[PDB]
């Protein structure tokens, strides 16, 4: 198969920004390259066909110029309705395929996560399971460590991670780190702390609780 | 105006099958290649195949063929995918999209609304919520958090609602995952004042329809 | 701006092969589905062939489905239709034709070439038979069967020139020319130069 | 299968004519678009109407284009000498295997000129043609304008079908057309009717010459 790759799979913009990703092919395909936009829960929006031609009921903004194996999609003034992924697509050679995507953000001043951790209910304690939740609220960039520390032992492979999408006001993520264990494995320890790693952090900041100690 | 509107959403089990549907009105049927498109959450799209509207043909990619089925009726406008053998790998967003007249060689030009699957062995079973009770120490701030966790639930989604609706700011509910049992797990947080901790009363309105079932769970340090 | 030059036709016999060259410039090639239209003489167009951008989509009139083959060269930005077994309803100009870009509902064929012409007849040199038109009045003379073009006729030896009346030649069936010179009011001077053919009779 | 078009259409400078377009229920009728190409003398067809009514840069509003049911239409307003050309319309057919389908085809004729009916002139099988075992009924149609003829030759009463051919229409040095038609017959033949008749048809009227052993 024809290979493409989207080089920023990330990047931050700014309202008016001229902005571009890159869409490069495995080997030559001419200019048989589509560009396709998704919005959050939206689906694929045709852009621009054959690398550079326009589409009716796209703004001007939109533009392609690649040819060969390298394509790039501009964006000459970013606004809020841009923010999607967008996902090029090639026509040369079945089967068609699609680069990885690149996911457009908005760019705003660094904020630290104020955290918080959350001890299991007793009422979850007495069905045999403990779920220990540790809240990143309201920080930016996306990029954020947590670390699970239960008597200074650090835990693999029982906590899940949760991030929403990035708030409409304040253009800021929030993310959740739920620690499972068992009744049995929550009562057989004391300390249990979970570890932030930000960069508005100046150092990691921790959050602990002792069992059954209010 | 150019309309695709595509089945409904399908909770199937595995090693069953599932026939999804995509009626494309608006233009002449006969000529279209219509194409089909996988999306796994969190991921890239992914190309199945396509299918000539008028005389049936159907090239299939490497990765699907065997899976998917392509059908068209003239008819009805309507093309149609069989995904047989269901794996819980299957469970994506699919799309179907008009392609290129003739030449399936052009632009996707006008895409469905997508058909969720989700393939599961898990049967539906309504959540439990458990209080995420606001810390003794809640001066961080000046600003206290409190939430609920909806644990275990099975298939999605789960609405949550505060205080019948009335409180919608500074409310964040974190999108569900899946946890290795095959049940969905989320949480509802949100920050409050903490001078509030005493006089306010806050409630998480957590409704599963998939299970007939509602909660509400009060939460108080 | 859009230039497409078609080239490679002539004359073929019933059997023979030719093969067509389409040469694009003045646009992106390689982002155009590019089609064949012929035109017989005297007659309509007729879609021949088509090819999309990726040459993965091809498809073919009925009449020319088993012997003709469609192709392209993006990197040289040709067109190029092979054409078998020619019979004689093959004779006609053959177009490129560059199909647009449209909403939707088929598109349009929005730039064409000048065309390249081709000829499917047999037939070898041969001399016309010259025969009288008996009897105002309008009298004649027949020139029949004969290749090729140009056949000429005069009246008494280019004297003769008021009233005379030569009519252009019909293509029969056989592949052979055939005319008629009228003239209203006595001898008539046929001369076929491919044949080296002279005549001269009296009606 | 093709889309029907009227064979000839003529209208004075500055006046209105259409030209009709007409098909099936598997291309125009089942919903595809309809354009239009006019072609001069020795020139390629060359886009006039895309998109059943629009129009490319370069031409002019006088053209306009409609299409209902199975049915399209060109108009034309303001008639111009340099509009005198062959009018195409084309679609898609989704029988067969699907293919693009062509109008027959239309002369625009601006007239500049009177009407003019053709003037027939038709010959027997000479003396010395009988000779060599052969008979040909030569039909000279000249001086009519438009310059569109229709022939049909008439052994008797009965048509004939067999063995007719006839030229295309040839402008004359007066701008008037002419053409001729051609019956290649057999000496048994000629002498087996009563009677031959060659009948043109110029748009309403018909001319006809008979001519008997």
């Amino acid at each position: 198969d024809i290979l493409l790759t989207q080089s920023p799979a990330i990047l931050s913009v700014s309202p008016g920004e001229r902005v571009s990703f890159s869409c490069r092919a495995s080997q030559n395909i001419d200019t048989h390259i589509h560009w396709y936009q998704q919005r959050t829960n939206g689906s694929p929006r045709l852009l621009i066909k054959y690398a550079s031609e326009s589409i009716s009921g796209i703004p001007s903004r939109f533009s392609g110029s690649g040819s060969g194996t390298d394509f790039t999609l501009t964006i000459n003034s970013v606004e809020s309705e841009d923010i999607a992924d967008y996902y090029c697509q090639q026509s040369n050679s079945w089967p068609f395929t699609f680069g990885s995507g690149t996911k457009l953000e908005i760019k705003r001043t660094v904020a630290a996560p104020s955290v918080f951790i959350f001890p299991p209910s007793d009422e979850q304690l007495k069905s045999g399971t403990a779920s220990v939740v540790c809240l990143l609220n309201n920080f930016y960039p996306r990029e954020a460590k947590v670390q699970w520390k239960v008597d200074n032992a650090l835990q693999s492979g029982n906590s899940q991670e949760s991030v929403t999408e990035q708030d409409s006001k304040d253009s800021t993520y929030s993310l959740s780190s739920t620690l499972t264990l068992s009744k049995a494995d929550y009562e057989k320890h004391k300390v249990y702390a979970c570890e932030v790693t930000h960069q508005g952090l100046s150092s990691p900041v921790t959050k602990s609780f002792n069992r059954g100690e209010c | 105006q150019v309309q695709i509107q595509q089945s409904g959403a399908e909770l199937m089990r595995p090693g069953a099958s599932v026939k999804l549907s995509c009626k494309a009105t608006g233009y002449t049927f006969t000529g279209y290649w219509i194409e089909w498109v996988k999306q796994r959450p969190g991921h890239g799209l992914e190309w199945i195949g396509e299918i000539l509207s008028g005389r049936g043909t159907t090239n299939y990619n490497e990765k699907f063929k065997g899976k998917a089925t392509f059908t068209a009726d003239t008819y009805s406008n309507t093309a149609y995918m069989q995904l047989s053998s269901l794996t819980t790998g299957d469970s994506a967003i699919y799309y179907c999209a008009r392609g290129g007249f003739l030449y399936g060689d052009g632009p996707f030009d006008y895409w469905g609304q997508g058909t969720t699957l989700t393939v599961s062995s898990a049967s539906t079973k309504g959540p439990s919520v458990f209080p995420l009770a606001p810390s003794s120490k809640s001066t961080s701030g000046g600003t206290a958090a409190l939430g609920c966790l909806v644990k275990d639930y099975f298939p999605e989604p789960v609405t949550v609602s505060w205080n019948s609706g009335a409180l919608t700011s500074g409310v964040h509910t974190f999108p569900a995952v899946l946890q290795s049992s095959g049940l969905y797990s989320l949480s509802s947080v949100v920050t409050v004042p903490s001078s509030s901790l005493g006089t306010q009363t806050y409630i998480c309105n957590v409704n599963h329809k998939p299970s007939n079932t509602k909660v509400d769970k009060r939460v108080e340090p | 701006e859009v230039q497409l030059v078609e080239s490679g036709g002539g004359l073929v016999k019933p059997g023979g092969s030719l093969r067509l060259s389409c040469a694009a410039s003045g646009f992106t090639f390689s982002s155009y589905s590019m089609n064949w239209v012929r035109q017989a003489p005297g007659k309509g167009l007729e879609w021949v062939s088509s090819i999309s951008s990726s040459s993965s989509y091809i498809y073919y009139a009925d009449s020319v489905k088993g012997r003709f083959t469609i192709s392209r060269d993006n990197a040289k930005n040709s067109l190029y239709l092979q054409m078998n077994s020619l019979r004689a309803e093959d004779t006609a100009v053959y177009y490129c034709a560059r199909l647009g870009y449209c909403s939707g509902g088929s598109c349009h064929f929005d730039y064409w070439g000048q065309g390249t012409l081709v000829t499917v007849s047999s037939a070898s040199t041969k001399g016309p038979s010259v025969f009288p038109l008996a009897p105002t009045a309008a009298l004649g003379c027949l020139v029949k069967d004969y290749f090729p073009e140009p056949v000429t006729v005069s009246w008494n030896s280019g004297a003769l020139t008021s009233g005379v009346h030569t009519f252009p030649a019909v293509l029969q069936s056989s592949g052979l020319y055939s005319l008629s010179s009228v003239v209203t009011v006595y001898i008539c001077n046929v001369n076929h130069k491919p044949s080296n053919t002279k005549v001269d009779k009296r009606v | 299968p093709v889309l029907t078009q009227p064979p000839s259409v003529s209208g004075a400078p500055g006046q209105r004519v259409t030209i009709s377009c007409t098909g099936s229920s598997s291309n125009i009728g089942a919903g595809y678009d309809v354009h239009w190409y006019q072609q001069l003398p020795g020139t390629a067809p060359k886009l006039l109407i895309y998109g059943n009514s629009n129009r490319p840069s370069g031409v002019p509003d006088r053209f306009s284009g409609s299409k209902s049911g199975t049915s399209a239409s060109l108009a034309i307003t303001g008639l111009q000498a340099e509009d005198e050309a062959d009018y195409y319309c084309q679609s898609y057919d989704s029988s067969l295997s699907g293919f693009y389908v062509f109008g027959t085809g239309t002369k625009l004729t601006v007239l500049g000129q009177p009407k003019a009916a053709p003037s027939v002139t038709l010959f027997p099988p000479s003396s010395e043609e009988l000779q060599a075992n052969k008979a040909t009924l030569v039909c000279l149609i000249s001086d009519f304008y438009p310059g569109a003829v229709t022939v049909a030759w008439k052994a008797d009463s009965s048509p004939v079908k067999a063995g007719v051919e006839t030229t295309t229409p040839s402008k004359q040095s007066n701008n008037k057309y002419a053409a001729s038609s051609y019956l290649s017959l057999t000496p048994e033949q000629w002498k087996s009717h009563r009677s031959y008749s060659c009948q043109v048809t110029h748009e309403g009227s018909t001319v006809e010459k008979t001519v008997a052993p």
